[PDB]
Order: C-alpha cells, then structure tokens, then sequence
C-alpha cells in the first residue's frame, strides 16, 4: 500500500541500502512493496525478501524468548505477561505478512525448482515461528502447514536438484531443526542431516570451487547440529 | 534451541 | 498518548523489560509515557530514559552515516538521496521528540544538580545530533544550542557536584566531543578532555571501590579521545 | 569521529 507510488527498480535499490544500513524493518517494507507489484522475483531478489524478513523476524523471536524466560521463572503483576503478548502478537503478524506474500501470489506463479522450493521452505520456516509461540485449538494445524509445506520442497529438491544445492541443503538443515524442536521427533531431525551430509558429500566431487564453498558451508552447518544432537 | 540457517 | 492508560509503575517495569529484550523503540516509548505523566524522574529513571533514546538515535546516527557515505561516493538515480533524507527525517523526530520532553518539563521542574546537569546534558547531546546532519539557516543555531546547554550543564556540574562525578565526567567528555567534532575546536576538546581527567584524577583518593571503578572506567574513555586526539 | 559516551 504505502510503496504503491514507488517504481518496483527504485524498491529494490532501496531494500539493498536498507540492507547495508542494517535497517530490516525498512529493508523488509522495501520489499513487501516489490512483491506486490505482481512480478515474479528474480534469485537475488528473494535473498533480499529473505534476508529482511530473517532479521525482523529474527529479533522479535529473541525478545519473545527473552520475555518469556522472565514470565516463566516469575510463575508480581500482569505487566510481564502482557508484554510478551504485545512481541508475540507482533511477530504473529509479520509472519502473517510474509505467509500472505507467499499465498498472494509468490508460489503459485513459481513454476522453476528453484524458485517454488525456495518460497515453500519460506512457508515452512515461518509456519514454524507461529508453531514457537502457539498454544490454543490450532496450534496443531499450524504445525502441520509447517510439515506439509517443507514437506512438499522436499519432494521437489529430491527430484528436480543436486543434493549439493545450497538451497535444497538449507531446506534440510530447516525442515530437520522443524523436526528436533516442533515436532518432538529428534531421530528424524538427525536421520535427515545425516543422510543430508553423505549425499552432499557424495556430490561435492562435481562442483566449482565456488559452489564448493557455499555446499560445505551448509555441511558443516548440519555437522554442529549432528553434533549438538548426539 | 538448535542453530537453524543462518544468513548467507 | 499512547500510554496515557498504562500505570506510571507499568511503563517503568515495562522499560526495563524492553531494555532486557533489546527492545529500545518500545523502551523509549515506555520512557516517554513515563515522563508524560508529569512527575519528576528519580536517579534510575533517568538513566533508562537516556539508554533508551541513546540506542534509537544511536542505530539512526549510523544508518544516516551508512547512506551518507554511499551518497558522498555516488557523487545514478534519486534513491540514496531519498533514502539518506528519510532516515535524516526519523531521526530529527527522535531528537525533537526527546528535547520536546525535556522543555516539557524536565528541565525546569529538575531543582538538584543532579538532574539538572543530567537534563541540560542530554539537551547538549540533542543538539549535537541535529548538528551532525544539519545544514540549513538554522545550522548555526542548532550548533549554539547545544552549545549552551552543555556550557549550562559545565556551569552547574563545577560548582556543585565533585570533579569525579560520573555524570560530570560523562558531560565532560561529551562536550569535548563537541568541540572536537561539531564546533572545529580540537584545542579546546583537547584542554576541556586534560583538565578533567586531571581534575578527576587529585580526586579519586576520596571515593569508596565502587565509585573509583565508575570515575576511573570514564577517565580512561577520556584517555582514550586525547590519544586519538594527539 | 571520536567515541562519545556510551551506555552504563
């Protein structure tokens, strides 16, 4: 709405500054603004989407964690509680935001790979952030649109990516971390990181050194967690 | 928690 | 506004909270409520109205030094200008908006030198923030204001506080800041930086462990701008 | 520029 009169070019010259700046909320207007000009978003341009949404999302989630360390160990009046309801209804809503984004019109207009399992493990990752703070009737649907959308770019990387493909590795390293701390079923977060690094390393005979760096990068990703979790 | 994707 | 429902007790304990969370646009929000509620702020909470504020227009002061200096370089469309203009405009707002609390009524309801000298400091460090990004007919007012605030603030401070008041101290260093940066004075930032460390210095033998670790830890930031300085 | 006061 408010970036309807700014050229989608100028959007994105602006979400880069916002960028180097280290002005998320910005950053992540910028391109709010850039998707709803109804084109479909170039690889760069759905890093800068992610990116944006990564660290406003990301700093909400720390101060929701923060705050509900301090309710917790208070169990005083309602001012703690009522203070992390206000960060949670505020993260819910920029969740809501990017889902609504996803839905309206990002996945159904990407019909590349690449592009389709890069806005599905987007759905997942923040179906996921709503299942963090969800407690009522739906908090098990919520955690099953995380499942069902990570689930479907799973099946996409399997069959149309090298198992090197930093997205389809971070896809993995996500949906595996989705498995380990949603959805209370640790083994299948170590089985698919596991089997995530051999297939890696199986392929990175093929690579670029270039491509090489981004793959082992992610590997060594899964490796702490593996780690962590064993 | 467990460390999930960092930015690139 | 705002906050005008929220309990005085609420808004405090609720900055506080904020500040654990690294919630600093929330914090300074809190604060201002707190202050718009009329009475006069106590030791502590002048402090968390100062850290608040301090780490909003600090992230804007950065972000404008980002923008501005891609701007200097890129001197190509309209955009970084435009960028550069409206984080410019934000942070103006801030400072407007904390000079606004301390005109109305801070300052003339603060009797002790204490908050006083805490008050006109802050007044100083406004200023020098509207200074930095200043460049119209008022410019030289701007750059007078903060001047007079902080000569006010030195005025009180040397008549009624002890020369290793932190506050003092912190004045201090701030209005050699001043000098340094804003007024192209280096020798007087220099002189202003010597004479206080030296005065602080003679004093230290009179202060209990806990205020010597305070005075010092300000003496050595003092120290440190005269090593850079010379 | 040179370093003003920080936080406490």
């Amino acid at each position: 709405g408010a970036m309807g009169s700014m050229e989608r070019a100028s959007l994105i010259q602006k979400a880069k500054l916002a960028e180097q700046a280290e002005r998320y909320e910005d950053m992540a207007a910028f391109m709010k603004g850039a998707v709803e000009k109804g084109e479909e978003l170039s690889c760069e341009e759905r890093n800068l989407l992610s990116v944006a949404y990564k660290n406003v999302v990301g700093g909400q989630r720390a101060a929701w964690r923060v705050l509900s360390s301090i309710e917790q160990k208070s169990n005083k009046g309602p001012e703690v509680r009522e203070y992390r309801e206000k960060v949670e209804t505020e993260l819910q809503g920029v969740c809501d935001t990017v889902l609504g984004l996803l839905d309206s019109h990002l996945i159904k207009e990407a019909g590349d790979a690449e592009s389709r399992v890069f806005y599905l493990k987007m759905k997942g990752d923040y179906y996921r952030y709503l299942a963090e703070v969800a407690t009522g009737d739906d908090k098990k649907r919520i955690i099953d649109s995380a499942r069902s959308a990570y689930q479907e770019a799973m099946d996409i990387s399997k069959k149309e990516m090298p198992p090197t493909n930093p997205i389809r590795l971070g896809l993995a390293l996500n949906f595996s971390v989705f498995h380990y701390e949603i959805a209370n079923s640790p083994e299948e977060a170590i089985s698919l990181a596991k089997t995530t690094f051999d297939e890696a390393m199986a392929d990175l005979h093929t690579l670029s050194e270039d491509s090489y760096k981004d793959s082992t990068l992610i590997m060594q990703l899964l490796q702490d967690n593996l780690t962590l979790w064993t | 928690r467990t460390p999930s994707l960092p930015t690139p």
